[PDB]
């Protein structure tokens, strides 16, 4: 099996001889081969902090990787690599890593303290800020990375193997694995015989895994989207016998929604960043799933949990959703970011400040879409369901409430049962 | 024809214009002095009373 | 009303000004009645113009047919003939009125 | 010394406050290049937020009464391209006055003489010295800096012979001609391109400034071949047409020709400047007064189709020409028409190149408007030189249009002339040069502006581009229109027919030193450009026998 | 004392009372705002909507630091759904924006060349949708009574436009009616 050469969010040639190498949240990275040689040319979004240049190309760098500090290049045939800081502080290095036969460098990562070069073969050789080389590791073959600042986490895959992941940090004395080669079930790209003449077939040709983009999220959750149109997050990441795997977005079921029930394929997702509720990204209106010279204007969409049926939308009628029916998603939705947000205080504190309103607000919604559930198993007489919405509770104010929609109901047996869940806390409370 | 004139909310906030005209007064010659950075907050600043401004200079006008 | 050398309403249709002369005096007591207006405004409010509403903070304005150093105030401006700037806006109001700069 | 990040930080700094805390720029309007790199600076420090204040000045003695009379709180004064030769500091006397000083210049110089107190001596002249000359004279590294500092009486005599032996290579050096060896329209844009900003409107104007110099040198370009290609590569906008957007302001390449302005109209009076082509030849009208009439009147030129016939099927017209000439290439061999040149489009309103171009933005500077007639002709050419620089706008059209007008008539009007002159013979090769004294003739008025007179001399210095295997030497004309025989007089340059080997530059400013420096006797140097000058008319008779003797080339 | 335009607006202040409503942005960076009405925040998140009134945006705009969502009916899948509501009702207009056409040219100066292919579609898609209110106003006009009229969904732009003489015919058919008892 032969490997190729991945980069984040990179797209092919196609039917042009220009293509992106890279795409982030902080710009991207094209190049424009004229005949002869590549021109690459780097543009970022915020215009007002960094200044747009551009550099002749004499080695034809395809593996690119952007972070806040700087912009490092690699060749995937001769192992030559260059790093290149965007304040002028720091002073440009070459420096070339010697690849025997059949050997290449399929993907690359830059950290500000840490370098790290990744091959087909799966030597793991780091390197610092100033170039000082580190002890050799031999792993498996590495065929995706990404990486925010500090740590290192690699993706497996061989021919007679599956898709895992591993998490690690590059410390100070010694390498310390939070994850070590655990299996990820990602689905792989069901290439067809039909695909063969499609306008699609160059996309897969560059990328067979079919990972589209991954990076990590602003409060340090890893993240993973793949060929299956599913954003996978990775929960209780701290304990390596806990660590879960929770599907919160779907993009197969919110283009169906916004078209009206239609059938078309001209609308698509590529994601960009995400900050705990919004992913961003450019609307792509084509055949070609990939995005090309001027990019759109970026769009806003929320994240919903993919819990829907499909012949019972159509009987009940942008399609609309009812409010009887939205509490079951509404309460999924805020069950998973409760729980990553209390343990993320908890251990790594406050990061911009303003954690505790969030908490709060979602917290209150939290308790609040519970009781339109709570309301609708008393209208239908089923008090036994009603007795495990209650302890589902968190705030002590919430149980108050549950005890007026019970008299309400006129349901005498479930409020005193109500009034039990209450002296059971406050003992527990008092030891 | 004519409306009452609404004094009481006018001479309310015509102490209000009086102050802020004064807050950019000694924030700026502080700026000054502490220049041996960011030109956001003081053009917005600047800009902002004088169209409150503008609006009452019609408004006595058409009096 | 006043903007630049008000009691100056001269070198202005000597041929009527003679005839408003006689109206002068009803002329002035407009313009003694205008100072006070302005005056007795117990803040700081221009009544001398600035009637169409501000849109922008930045703005090309060229110079010509004018000479000398005038804006004593706000910063002196240094007007040198046929010369553009470019400066902020709450400056030039007072002198567009006044007819010494030409273009927006 | 200066890397070109640095000093935009250290000048960004020096005046960013919300007062009169006014940097203020200069510029001269007798060149097309000074003006479109200013115009990509401005705009910068428009988005960059700064407030500012532009003069033109037009005269070198009037850098006195517009900047050392009127300053107060000016820390930042910045200036284009005006004291390569002579020093401001000896012209402008500043004493030292708070070592970490208290106003400094820059200069962007585009000339090859330098001053050596300009880079070597630096306290208030803060030169752009990155790397443009790696080699300012590198021998200099012993002669002033032992310059500086200055039994003895056998070792300070060979002491003296050393500082004279300094003085020499200080004597050859300073004693140079001039030219523009890089554009400043080269130099802004790289510094640019280290900060970063994508738009087509810069790539659009850097090379206007470099294609202006395509009549007075040809290898300075001739570099930038490659750095043209480069980045309209770079900056390609897209792959496909992508077709009918109104804007976008789409980038190509097309080929183009000497035979000029033809996408804009004309390929009537082409047949003038057909035969200026010709006047390259070996005529000026006999032969080709035939000759044009195979390759022309072929076809009969319309009224209303030739709207389209020499705008679209011209195409054929132009393939045709172009499998006329590759059948008149190893026959002919004459390679001043096949071109490979540039072009943009604005997704309507047709296909302007940079060719013609910088054409129109030459004739509109000079048309569209005791001691007393030149304070009321020097207020004429600054006013004018304003409405040029507004035409960089879409708001210009109908007015772009009167320049284009202006232009072909103008050359109607020089070739008028020109053609006068000839037929005159009162050229006459004395022993050096060629001599021409413009007497009088009909139409003097458009000879007191200076950039009429290069373009005569553009048309007189190709009719003398035939062979001619000895005596290379360009000429010097005279004309007067005004009182008391002003008389700009002027220089040319000479010539090669595409063959620059020797190094030809200049000699008349090391003669106009000469006859400035031996009795002052109403003679002045106060228009800019050193290759004009003004004379008396009873002095013009004793300048040529001062010149004729005083061989110093 | 103006005595020029005084019964009516002038077109430039038309415009000064709808640049005082508030959209959303996508802010880039990190005291600020004390500005009366501020709301002013600390360092600030990208990737996020926030509620900022405009004209402070277009002058963060020029200083180029942020960038501008388009509003939700601003894509052209949109407005279609628009023109058949009407098409098939003359009698009215049926679903209006209330400020659309002094927004769209705010939204046409560096607030264009955001935004994912609108040229050559999007003034397409709005000129067309002035005149198809103005053909609706001249029907209108030509079915009037006395004293009472129906205008339901008007921009405040041809509220400026219409103004100046439907008030003095109207007006003087008043005094004849009126002046007849």
């Amino acid at each position: 099996f032969r490997y190729m050469p991945f980069s984040p969010a990179g797209t092919p040639f196609g039917f042009t001889d220009r293509r992106y190498l890279t795409m982030n949240e902080v710009g991207y990275v094209s190049t424009v081969k004229n005949s002869e040689q590549y021109s690459i040319t780097v543009s970022f979004f915020d215009v007002g902090r960094f200044r747009e240049y551009h550099f002749e190309d004499l080695f034809g760098y395809d593996l690119c990787f952007l972070n806040e500090k700087g912009t490092l290049f690699g060749q995937s045939k001769t192992g030559q690599i260059q790093y290149r800081p965007h304040d002028s502080i720091h002073s440009n290095w070459t420096k070339i890593i010697p690849l025997q036969a059949g050997e290449r460098i399929t993907s690359v990562a830059a950290t500000p303290v840490r370098v790290i070069v990744g091959t087909s073969l799966g030597y793991f050789r780091s390197f610092n800020q100033f170039g000082v080389p580190f002890a050799v590791e031999k792993t498996s073959p590495i065929v995706a990375l990404t990486a925010q600042n500090y740590r290192v986490f690699s993706v497996h895959y061989s021919q007679f193997h599956g898709l895992s992941y591993s998490l690690s940090e590059l410390g100070t004395s010694s390498k310390r694995y939070y994850k070590r080669e655990c299996p990820l079930p990602m689905s792989l790209p069901n290439i067809n015989s039909d695909m063969k003449k499609d306008a699609n077939l160059d996309y897969y040709n560059f990328n067979p895994m079919g990972i589209k983009s991954l990076f990590f999220s602003s409060y340090g959750d890893p993240c993973i989207f793949g060929s299956d149109n599913t954003l996978l997050l990775l929960s209780k990441w701290r304990s390596p016998e806990e660590s879960k795997w929770l599907p919160i977005l779907d993009s197969n079921m919110e283009i169906w929604k916004m078209s009206g029930g239609k059938e078309t394929t001209d609308i698509h997702v590529w994601p960009l960043a995400l900050a705990y509720d919004t992913l961003n990204c450019i609307l792509v209106k084509g055949k070609h799933i990939w995005p090309e010279f001027p990019l759109p204007l970026p769009s806003e969409m929320e994240i919903r949990m993919p819990v829907f049926v499909k012949s019972k939308l159509l009987e009940e009628n942008e399609i609309q959703i009812p409010v009887s029916m939205a509490a079951e998603e509404e309460y999924l939705r805020s069950k998973v970011l409760s729980e990553l947000l209390t343990d993320t205080l908890e251990n790594d504190g406050e990061m911009y400040g303003n954690e505790n309103e969030v908490l709060a607000a979602l917290n209150g919604a939290y308790d609040k879409a519970l009781l339109r559930l709570f309301a609708s198993a008393c209208s239908d007489q089923n008090v036994e369901k009603a007795l495990s919405l209650a302890h589902e509770l968190k705030q002590d104010r919430a149980l108050t409430a549950a005890v007026k929609i019970s008299e309400r109901a006129e349901l005498p047996s479930l409020v005193k049962k109500i009034n039990n869940i209450r002296e059971a806390r406050y003992e527990q409370q008092l030891k | 024809e004519l409306l009452p004139y609404p004094h009481q909310l006018m001479k309310r906030l015509l102490n209000r214009i009086s102050m802020q005209s004064q807050l950019i007064e000694n924030i700026s010659m502080g700026f000054l002095d502490m220049q041996n950075e960011s030109k956001l907050p003081l053009l917005c600043m600047e800009t902002e009373l004088e169209r409150l401004k503008f609006v009452i200079r019609s408004y006595i006008r058409c009096r | 009303n006043g903007l630049d050398l008000m009691s100056s309403i001269t070198f202005s249709q000597q041929d009527t000004n003679n005839l408003s002369h006689q109206e002068q005096e009803y002329l002035k007591e407009y313009c003694d009645l205008i100072t006070d207006l302005k005056s007795g405004d117990l803040v700081d409010i221009d009544l001398s113009g600035s009637l169409v509403p501000p849109s922008d903070v930045f703005i090309d304005v060229r110079v010509l047919k004018d000479a000398g150093e005038i804006q004593t105030e706000y910063g002196v401006f240094n007007l040198i003939k046929d010369s553009q700037f470019f400066v902020r806006q709450s400056d030039v109001e007072r002198l567009i009125q006044q007819g010494y700069l030409q273009k927006i | 010394i200066s890397q070109f990040s640095e000093a935009y930080n250290k000048i960004l700094r020096n005046s960013s406050s919300h007062s009169s805390c006014q940097l203020v720029i200069f510029v001269s309007c007798l060149n097309i290049d000074a003006l479109c790199a200013t115009k990509m600076l401005s705009l910068l420090f428009k988005k960059q937020l700064v407030q500012s204040q532009i003069v033109p000045i037009f005269g070198y003695s009037e850098l006195r009464r517009h900047y050392s009379q009127l300053d107060d709180n000016i820390n930042s004064l910045l200036l284009v391209g005006f004291g390569g030769v002579i020093d401001l500091e000896a012209f402008l006397e500043i004493d030292p006055q708070e070592q970490s000083f208290r106003r400094d210049i820059y200069v962007l110089d585009a000339h090859r003489p330098w001053n050596l107190d300009n880079i070597f001596g630096s306290q208030i002249i803060q030169c752009f010295d990155d790397g443009t000359v790696d080699d300012t004279l590198g021998e200099q590294k012993e002669a002033y800096y032992k310059l500086l500092e200055l039994n003895d009486l056998s070792k300070r005599k060979q002491r003296k012979k050393q500082i004279h032996e300094y003085e020499g290579v200080l004597e050859e050096y300073y004693s140079q001609g001039t030219t523009v060896v890089n554009s400043i329209s080269a130099q802004i844009y790289s510094l640019l391109s280290a900060i970063g900003e994508t738009n087509l409107s810069n790539l659009w104007l850097n090379i206007l400034g470099t294609t202006s110099l395509d009549i007075a040198y040809a290898q300075v370009y001739n570099r930038l071949y490659p750095l043209l290609q480069d980045e309209v590569k770079r900056l390609t906008p897209s792959s496909r047409n992508s077709v009918k957007t109104p804007d976008t302001l789409t980038l190509n390449i097309q080929p183009d020709y000497y035979l000029f302005l033809l996408r804009h109209s004309s390929l009537y009076d082409s047949f003038y400047y057909s035969n200026y082509v010709n006047a390259k030849l070996s005529l000026w009208n006999e032969n080709g007064k035939k000759r044009l009439h195979k390759m022309f009147a072929r076809m009969g030129i319309p009224l209303s189709t030739a709207q389209e016939t020499w705008l679209y099927m011209d195409h054929s017209i132009k393939r045709e020409l172009g499998i006329i000439f590759d059948k008149n290439l190893d026959r002919y061999g004459l390679q001043d028409i096949i071109r490979d040149g540039f072009v943009r489009t604005l997704g309507y309103r047709g296909s302007i190149s940079a060719s013609e171009f910088v054409e129109a933005l030459t004739a509109l500077l000079e048309v569209g408007n005791s001691a007393q007639k030149l304070t009321n002709l020097r207020k004429r050419w600054v006013s004018n030189f304003w409405l040029s620089w507004d035409a960089l706008d879409d708001r210009k059209v109908e007015l772009l249009n009167r320049g284009i007008q202006l232009a072909q008539d103008l050359q109607r009007a020089i070739f008028n002339t020109g053609v006068a002159i000839l037929e005159k013979k009162l050229i006459k090769h004395l022993r050096i040069y060629r001599l021409c004294v413009l007497q009088d003739g009909p139409d003097l008025d458009l000879y007191r502006n200076p950039l009429t007179l290069l373009r005569l001399g553009n048309w007189l210095i190709e009719c003398c581009a035939e062979s001619e295997d000895k005596q290379l030497l360009p000429m010097v004309l005279a004309s007067i229109d005004e009182n008391t025989d002003t008389y700009l007089v002027a220089g040319l340059t000479p010539r090669y027919p595409r063959g620059t080997k020797k190094p030809i530059l200049n000699n008349f400013s090391m003669a106009f030193q000469q006859i400035t420096a031996e009795t002052d006797a109403k003679v002045r140097i106060d228009n800019f450009e050193s290759s004009i000058i003004e004379i008396r008319r009873e002095d013009l008779s004793p300048f040529l026998e001062k010149l004729t003797l005083s061989g110093l080339l | 004392l103006p005595a020029h335009l005084q019964q009516t607006f002038s077109p430039e202040e038309i415009q000064f009372i709808v640049e005082n409503e508030p959209i959303k942005i996508f802010p880039r960076i990190t005291w600020q705002l004390i500005t009366t009405d501020d709301k002013a925040l600390n360092n600030m998140v990208a990737m996020r909507s926030t509620e900022v009134v405009l004209w402070i945006a277009l002058l963060l705009k020029q200083q180029s630091k942020c960038s501008i969502v388009a509003p939700q009916w601003l894509t052209t899948k949109e407005l279609d759904r628009k023109i058949q509501y009407e098409k098939t009702h003359p009698d009215r207009f049926s679903e209006l924006p209330w400020n659309w056409l002094v927004l769209a040219r705010i939204l046409f100066n560096k607030a264009k060349d955001d935004f994912h292919d609108p040229i050559h579609e999007l003034r397409g898609k709005i000129q067309d949708l002035r005149e198809i209110r103005q053909i609706k106003v001249l029907k209108g006009l030509k079915y009037l009574n006395e004293s009472h009229l129906q205008l339901d969904n008007l921009s405040l732009l041809e509220i400026n436009e219409l103004r100046p003489f439907i008030t003095e015919i109207m007006d003087k058919l008043r005094e004849i009616h009126t002046a007849s008892l």
